[PDB]
Protein backbone atom coordinates (compact mmCIF):
# COMPACT_ATOMS: atom_id res chain seq x y z
CA UNK A 1 0.00 0.00 0.00
CA UNK A 2 0.81 3.83 -0.21
CA UNK A 3 0.15 6.17 1.98
CA UNK A 4 -3.44 7.62 1.97
CA UNK A 5 -4.37 10.87 0.62
CA UNK A 6 -3.72 13.48 3.67
CA UNK A 7 -7.85 14.19 4.90
CA UNK A 8 -6.82 18.09 4.65
CA UNK A 9 -6.68 18.23 1.57
CA UNK A 10 -9.91 17.14 1.28
CA UNK A 11 -11.93 20.04 3.45
CA UNK A 12 -13.07 21.88 0.76
CA UNK A 13 -14.99 18.56 -0.32
CA UNK A 14 -17.83 18.91 2.71
CA UNK A 15 -20.09 20.44 0.40
CA UNK A 16 -24.31 21.88 0.54
CA UNK A 17 -26.12 20.58 -2.00
CA UNK A 18 -27.93 23.06 -4.10
CA UNK A 19 -29.70 23.93 -7.20
CA UNK A 20 -31.90 21.83 -9.55
CA UNK A 21 -32.06 17.98 -10.37
CA UNK A 22 -28.31 17.96 -12.15
CA UNK A 23 -27.09 20.75 -10.02
CA UNK A 24 -28.23 18.98 -7.02
CA UNK A 25 -25.72 15.39 -7.45
CA UNK A 26 -23.24 18.10 -8.53
CA UNK A 27 -22.98 19.30 -4.81
CA UNK A 28 -23.59 15.65 -3.17
CA UNK A 29 -20.88 13.94 -5.72
CA UNK A 30 -17.61 15.42 -3.44
CA UNK A 31 -19.55 15.05 -0.14
CA UNK A 32 -20.26 11.90 -0.83
CA UNK A 33 -17.08 10.64 -1.69
CA UNK A 34 -14.84 12.69 0.66
CA UNK A 35 -17.32 10.71 3.51
CA UNK A 36 -16.34 7.49 1.56
CA UNK A 37 -12.29 7.83 1.39
CA UNK A 38 -12.28 9.53 5.05
CA UNK A 39 -14.11 6.15 6.22
CA UNK A 40 -12.63 3.55 4.60
CA UNK A 41 -8.54 5.26 5.04
CA UNK A 42 -9.76 5.81 8.77
CA UNK A 43 -8.65 9.84 9.04
CA UNK A 44 -11.73 11.04 10.87
CA UNK A 45 -9.80 10.61 14.33
CA UNK A 46 -7.05 12.65 13.36
CA UNK A 47 -9.10 15.16 11.37
CA UNK A 48 -12.63 15.67 13.21
CA UNK A 49 -14.66 12.76 14.17
CA UNK A 50 -18.00 14.77 14.16
CA UNK A 51 -17.39 17.10 11.00
CA UNK A 52 -18.22 13.52 9.56
CA UNK A 53 -21.90 13.72 11.42
CA UNK A 54 -22.45 17.19 9.32
CA UNK A 55 -21.18 15.63 6.58
CA UNK A 56 -23.97 12.78 6.56
CA UNK A 57 -26.45 15.71 7.18
CA UNK A 58 -25.80 17.38 4.17
CA UNK A 59 -25.82 13.85 2.18
CA UNK A 60 -29.09 13.09 3.88
CA UNK A 61 -30.03 16.98 2.55
CA UNK A 62 -28.59 16.17 -1.17
CA UNK A 63 -30.58 12.36 -1.63
CA UNK A 64 -33.80 14.18 -0.06
CA UNK A 65 -33.36 16.96 -2.63
CA UNK A 66 -33.01 14.93 -5.23
CA UNK A 67 -36.19 12.85 -4.91
CA UNK A 68 -37.90 16.29 -5.58
CA UNK A 69 -36.66 15.33 -8.79
CA UNK A 70 -37.60 11.85 -9.27
CA UNK A 71 -40.08 11.31 -12.10
CA UNK A 72 -43.11 9.20 -11.99
CA UNK A 73 -41.02 6.75 -14.43
CA UNK A 74 -38.61 6.93 -11.65
CA UNK A 75 -35.93 8.48 -14.14
CA UNK A 76 -34.56 11.90 -12.99
CA UNK A 77 -33.66 14.91 -15.16
CA UNK A 78 -32.79 18.92 -14.01
CA UNK A 79 -36.65 19.55 -14.13
CA UNK A 80 -39.56 17.12 -13.69
CA UNK A 81 -41.41 18.12 -16.39
CA UNK A 82 -38.10 17.52 -18.60
CA UNK A 83 -37.26 14.60 -20.59
CA UNK A 84 -35.21 11.72 -17.91
CA UNK A 85 -31.68 11.71 -19.14
CA UNK A 86 -30.39 8.18 -19.05
CA UNK A 87 -26.31 9.43 -18.34
CA UNK A 88 -28.25 11.45 -14.78
CA UNK A 89 -30.20 8.59 -13.77
CA UNK A 90 -27.58 6.53 -13.87
CA UNK A 91 -25.26 8.87 -12.21
CA UNK A 92 -28.23 8.94 -9.56
CA UNK A 93 -27.82 5.15 -9.13
CA UNK A 94 -23.72 5.27 -9.47
CA UNK A 95 -23.95 7.60 -6.67
CA UNK A 96 -26.57 6.57 -4.57
CA UNK A 97 -25.15 2.91 -4.38
CA UNK A 98 -21.88 4.22 -3.12
CA UNK A 99 -23.94 5.88 -0.21
CA UNK A 100 -25.59 2.85 0.87
CA UNK A 101 -22.99 2.76 3.28
CA UNK A 102 -23.62 6.32 4.87
CA UNK A 103 -27.33 7.09 4.92
CA UNK A 104 -30.70 5.71 4.15
CA UNK A 105 -31.64 4.94 0.77
CA UNK A 106 -35.05 3.81 -0.40
CA UNK A 107 -34.46 0.71 -2.57
CA UNK A 108 -37.12 1.22 -4.74
CA UNK A 109 -35.72 4.47 -6.01
CA UNK A 110 -32.18 3.03 -6.83
CA UNK A 111 -33.67 0.30 -8.31
CA UNK A 112 -36.58 1.86 -9.65
CA UNK A 113 -34.20 4.02 -11.55
CA UNK A 114 -31.87 0.73 -12.58
CA UNK A 115 -35.46 -1.15 -14.02
CA UNK A 116 -36.23 2.21 -16.30
CA UNK A 117 -33.11 2.34 -17.47
CA UNK A 118 -32.85 -1.62 -18.58
CA UNK A 119 -36.99 -1.24 -20.12
CA UNK A 120 -36.21 2.19 -21.78
CA UNK A 121 -33.17 3.03 -22.50
CA UNK A 122 -31.37 -0.40 -23.70
CA UNK A 123 -31.34 -1.31 -27.53
CA UNK A 124 -31.77 -4.99 -28.17
CA UNK A 125 -27.99 -4.97 -28.98
CA UNK A 126 -27.23 -4.12 -25.55
CA UNK A 127 -25.93 -0.58 -26.46
CA UNK A 128 -27.84 2.60 -23.98
CA UNK A 129 -28.60 5.62 -25.44
CA UNK A 130 -28.95 9.13 -24.24
CA UNK A 131 -32.59 10.74 -25.44
CA UNK A 132 -32.34 13.92 -23.44
CA UNK A 133 -28.55 15.20 -22.46
CA UNK A 134 -27.91 17.09 -19.19
CA UNK A 135 -27.76 20.47 -19.69
CA UNK A 136 -24.55 19.92 -17.05
CA UNK A 137 -22.02 18.88 -20.06
CA UNK A 138 -19.57 19.76 -17.77
CA UNK A 139 -20.72 17.62 -15.06
CA UNK A 140 -19.81 14.53 -17.62
CA UNK A 141 -16.23 14.23 -17.59
CA UNK A 142 -14.93 12.42 -20.35
CA UNK A 143 -18.22 11.35 -21.96
CA UNK A 144 -18.51 14.69 -23.66
CA UNK A 145 -15.94 13.82 -26.15
CA UNK A 146 -19.00 12.97 -29.07
CA UNK A 147 -16.48 9.63 -30.24
CA UNK A 148 -17.28 6.41 -29.39
CA UNK A 149 -20.16 7.63 -27.66
CA UNK A 150 -22.05 4.30 -27.37
CA UNK A 151 -19.17 2.38 -26.14
CA UNK A 152 -18.81 5.09 -23.29
CA UNK A 153 -22.46 5.58 -22.60
CA UNK A 154 -22.82 2.05 -22.34
CA UNK A 155 -19.81 0.99 -20.05
CA UNK A 156 -20.98 4.08 -17.79
CA UNK A 157 -24.31 2.64 -17.38
CA UNK A 158 -23.35 -0.56 -17.47
CA UNK A 159 -20.78 0.33 -14.16
CA UNK A 160 -24.02 1.51 -12.62
CA UNK A 161 -25.91 -1.66 -13.14
CA UNK A 162 -23.25 -3.04 -11.72
CA UNK A 163 -22.79 -1.53 -8.80
CA UNK A 164 -25.86 -1.62 -8.15
CA UNK A 165 -26.85 -5.37 -8.47
CA UNK A 166 -25.86 -6.27 -4.50
CA UNK A 167 -28.77 -3.97 -3.57
CA UNK A 168 -31.04 -4.85 -6.47
CA UNK A 169 -30.59 -8.09 -7.52
CA UNK A 170 -33.85 -9.86 -5.57
CA UNK A 171 -36.15 -6.89 -7.04
CA UNK A 172 -35.28 -6.41 -10.60
CA UNK A 173 -35.00 -9.70 -12.39
CA UNK A 174 -34.06 -8.27 -15.73
CA UNK A 175 -30.66 -6.85 -14.34
CA UNK A 176 -28.76 -10.43 -14.30
CA UNK A 177 -29.75 -10.15 -18.77
CA UNK A 178 -28.85 -6.61 -18.98
CA UNK A 179 -25.54 -6.39 -17.77
CA UNK A 180 -24.58 -9.53 -20.25
CA UNK A 181 -26.43 -7.63 -22.50
CA UNK A 182 -24.24 -4.71 -22.69
CA UNK A 183 -21.41 -6.80 -22.11
CA UNK A 184 -21.60 -8.34 -24.83
CA UNK A 185 -21.89 -4.90 -27.06
CA UNK A 186 -18.86 -3.80 -25.11
CA UNK A 187 -16.57 -6.94 -25.82
CA UNK A 188 -17.62 -7.49 -29.79
CA UNK A 189 -16.32 -3.66 -30.32
CA UNK A 190 -13.42 -3.30 -27.54
CA UNK A 191 -10.47 -3.78 -29.94
CA UNK A 192 -11.69 -1.16 -32.23
CA UNK A 193 -11.42 1.33 -29.50
CA UNK A 194 -9.51 4.48 -30.23
CA UNK A 195 -9.51 6.34 -27.37
CA UNK A 196 -7.61 5.45 -24.39
CA UNK A 197 -10.76 7.12 -22.10
CA UNK A 198 -13.01 4.96 -23.50
CA UNK A 199 -10.66 1.46 -23.45
CA UNK A 200 -10.33 2.49 -19.33
CA UNK A 201 -14.09 2.91 -18.69
CA UNK A 202 -15.00 0.08 -21.20
CA UNK A 203 -11.95 -1.69 -19.37
CA UNK A 204 -13.44 -1.53 -15.88
CA UNK A 205 -17.16 -2.36 -16.73
CA UNK A 206 -15.68 -6.11 -18.74
CA UNK A 207 -13.53 -6.55 -15.41
CA UNK A 208 -16.69 -6.59 -13.32
CA UNK A 209 -18.12 -9.10 -15.29
CA UNK A 210 -14.72 -11.15 -15.68
CA UNK A 211 -14.65 -10.09 -19.37
CA UNK A 212 -11.63 -8.33 -19.92
CA UNK A 213 -8.85 -11.01 -21.04
CA UNK A 214 -6.92 -12.48 -24.01
CA UNK A 215 -6.42 -9.69 -26.59
CA UNK A 216 -8.76 -7.46 -24.83
CA UNK A 217 -7.12 -6.80 -21.64
CA UNK A 218 -3.61 -6.73 -23.44
CA UNK A 219 -5.39 -3.99 -25.74
CA UNK A 220 -6.09 -2.33 -22.09
CA UNK A 221 -2.67 -2.59 -20.77
CA UNK A 222 -0.88 -1.75 -23.55
CA UNK A 223 -2.99 1.63 -24.25
CA UNK A 224 -1.19 3.20 -21.11
CA UNK A 225 0.93 5.71 -21.65
CA UNK A 226 4.56 4.71 -19.60
CA UNK A 227 2.36 1.47 -17.47
CA UNK A 228 0.92 4.50 -15.57
CA UNK A 229 -1.79 6.37 -17.03
CA UNK A 230 -4.67 6.32 -19.55
CA UNK A 231 -4.59 9.74 -21.55
CA UNK A 232 -6.11 11.45 -24.51
CA UNK A 233 -5.28 14.63 -26.18
CA UNK A 234 -7.54 16.98 -24.43
CA UNK A 235 -8.69 18.48 -20.79
CA UNK A 236 -6.45 16.61 -18.16
CA UNK A 237 -9.51 15.93 -16.08
CA UNK A 238 -10.69 13.17 -18.49
CA UNK A 239 -7.26 11.41 -18.17
CA UNK A 240 -7.58 11.93 -14.36
CA UNK A 241 -11.09 10.38 -14.46
CA UNK A 242 -9.72 7.35 -17.06
CA UNK A 243 -7.09 6.31 -15.47
CA UNK A 244 -9.01 5.69 -12.09
CA UNK A 245 -11.58 4.11 -14.12
CA UNK A 246 -8.73 2.12 -15.56
CA UNK A 247 -7.12 1.53 -11.65
CA UNK A 248 -10.81 0.13 -10.95
CA UNK A 249 -10.16 -2.37 -13.74
CA UNK A 250 -6.94 -3.42 -12.69
CA UNK A 251 -8.16 -3.96 -8.66
CA UNK A 252 -10.60 -6.11 -10.28
CA UNK A 253 -8.26 -8.04 -12.13
CA UNK A 254 -6.47 -8.37 -8.85
CA UNK A 255 -3.05 -7.39 -11.19
CA UNK A 256 -1.27 -5.58 -8.38
CA UNK A 257 1.73 -5.99 -10.54
CA UNK A 258 0.76 -2.90 -12.79
CA UNK A 259 -1.21 -1.05 -9.87
CA UNK A 260 1.84 0.55 -7.82
CA UNK A 261 2.51 2.56 -11.06
CA UNK A 262 -0.87 3.87 -11.23
CA UNK A 263 -1.60 4.72 -7.64
CA UNK A 264 1.83 6.63 -7.81
CA UNK A 265 0.64 8.87 -11.13
CA UNK A 266 -2.82 9.59 -9.74
CA UNK A 267 -1.62 10.53 -6.45
CA UNK A 268 1.50 12.78 -8.17
CA UNK A 269 -0.91 14.52 -9.66
CA UNK A 270 -2.02 16.31 -6.67
CA UNK A 271 -5.52 16.67 -7.82
CA UNK A 272 -8.41 16.94 -4.86
CA UNK A 273 -11.32 17.33 -6.52
CA UNK A 274 -14.19 19.76 -6.67
CA UNK A 275 -15.15 23.29 -8.63
CA UNK A 276 -16.37 23.74 -12.33
CA UNK A 277 -16.45 20.45 -14.53
CA UNK A 278 -14.72 18.51 -11.97
CA UNK A 279 -17.68 16.07 -10.78
CA UNK A 280 -16.50 12.97 -12.51
CA UNK A 281 -12.62 13.39 -11.97
CA UNK A 282 -13.49 13.98 -7.94
CA UNK A 283 -16.13 11.03 -7.66
CA UNK A 284 -13.23 8.33 -9.51
CA UNK A 285 -10.33 9.56 -8.53
CA UNK A 286 -11.64 9.12 -4.72
CA UNK A 287 -13.42 5.82 -5.23
CA UNK A 288 -10.42 4.47 -7.30
CA UNK A 289 -7.94 5.43 -4.53
CA UNK A 290 -10.50 4.02 -1.71
CA UNK A 291 -10.53 1.11 -3.41
CA UNK A 292 -7.18 0.58 -3.41
CA UNK A 293 -6.91 1.82 0.05
CA UNK A 294 -8.92 -1.48 0.62
CA UNK A 295 -7.81 -4.09 -1.79
CA UNK A 296 -4.21 -3.68 -2.44
CA UNK A 297 -1.89 -5.93 -0.32
CA UNK B 1 -38.95 -20.16 -1.89
CA UNK B 2 -35.18 -19.94 -1.19
CA UNK B 3 -35.92 -16.01 -2.10
CA UNK B 4 -37.96 -15.74 1.42
CA UNK B 5 -34.92 -17.40 3.37
CA UNK B 6 -32.71 -14.75 1.81
CA UNK B 7 -34.75 -12.01 2.57
CA UNK B 8 -35.02 -13.61 5.99
CA UNK B 9 -31.43 -13.62 6.54
CA UNK B 10 -30.42 -10.00 5.07
CA UNK B 11 -33.46 -9.00 8.03
CA UNK B 12 -31.19 -11.37 10.64
CA UNK B 13 -27.51 -9.41 9.46
CA UNK B 14 -29.27 -6.27 9.60
CA UNK B 15 -30.94 -6.84 12.72
CA UNK B 16 -27.52 -7.95 14.07
CA UNK B 17 -24.94 -5.32 12.87
CA UNK B 18 -27.86 -2.70 13.99
CA UNK B 19 -27.46 -3.80 17.57
CA UNK B 20 -23.62 -4.01 17.37
CA UNK B 21 -23.33 -0.98 16.07
CA UNK B 22 -25.41 0.15 18.98
CA UNK B 23 -23.00 -1.85 21.30
CA UNK B 24 -19.07 0.12 19.54
CA UNK B 25 -20.63 3.44 17.65
CA UNK B 26 -17.73 2.85 15.39
CA UNK B 27 -18.16 4.34 11.89
CA UNK B 28 -16.87 0.77 10.42
CA UNK B 29 -20.02 -0.21 12.73
CA UNK B 30 -22.24 2.42 11.19
CA UNK B 31 -21.47 1.65 7.99
CA UNK B 32 -21.95 -2.38 8.29
CA UNK B 33 -25.57 -1.52 9.92
CA UNK B 34 -26.82 1.41 7.40
CA UNK B 35 -25.67 -0.96 4.22
CA UNK B 36 -27.04 -3.90 6.01
CA UNK B 37 -30.78 -2.10 6.90
CA UNK B 38 -30.46 -0.42 3.22
CA UNK B 39 -30.78 -4.14 1.85
CA UNK B 40 -34.17 -5.07 3.70
CA UNK B 41 -36.67 -5.83 1.52
CA UNK B 42 -39.63 -3.78 1.70
CA UNK B 43 -41.85 -6.73 2.92
CA UNK B 44 -40.74 -5.51 6.36
CA UNK B 45 -40.79 -1.94 5.70
CA UNK B 46 -41.90 -2.02 9.59
CA UNK B 47 -39.01 -3.72 11.25
CA UNK B 48 -36.90 -1.94 8.68
CA UNK B 49 -38.09 1.49 9.75
CA UNK B 50 -37.34 0.66 13.46
CA UNK B 51 -33.84 -0.69 12.62
CA UNK B 52 -32.90 2.57 10.80
CA UNK B 53 -34.78 4.74 13.46
CA UNK B 54 -32.01 2.85 15.87
CA UNK B 55 -29.04 3.90 13.57
CA UNK B 56 -30.26 7.60 13.36
CA UNK B 57 -30.62 7.46 17.58
CA UNK B 58 -26.84 5.74 17.62
CA UNK B 59 -25.77 8.59 15.46
CA UNK B 60 -27.59 11.25 17.67
CA UNK B 61 -25.11 9.69 20.68
CA UNK B 62 -22.13 9.91 18.69
CA UNK B 63 -19.47 7.58 17.10
CA UNK B 64 -16.10 7.61 18.91
CA UNK B 65 -13.36 6.83 16.31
Amino acid sequence: GSRSTDAERLKHLIVTPSGAGEQNMIGMTPTVIAVHYLDETEQWEKFGLEKRQGALELIKKGYTQQLAFRQPSSAFAAFVKRAPSTWLTAYVVKVFSLAVNLIAIDSQVLCGAVKWLILEKQKPDGVFQEDAPVIHQEMIGGLRNNNEKDMALTAFVLISLQEAKDICEEQVNSLPGSITKAGDFLEANYMNLQRSYTVAIAGYALAQMGRLKGPLLNKFLTTAKDKNRWEDPGKQLYNVEATSYALLALLQLKDFDFVPPVVRWLNEQRYYGGGYGSTQATFMVFQALAQYQKDAP
Amino acid sequence: TDATIKKEQKLIQAQNLVREFEKTHTVSAHAKAQKAVNLVSFEYKVKKMVLQERIDNVLKQGLVR
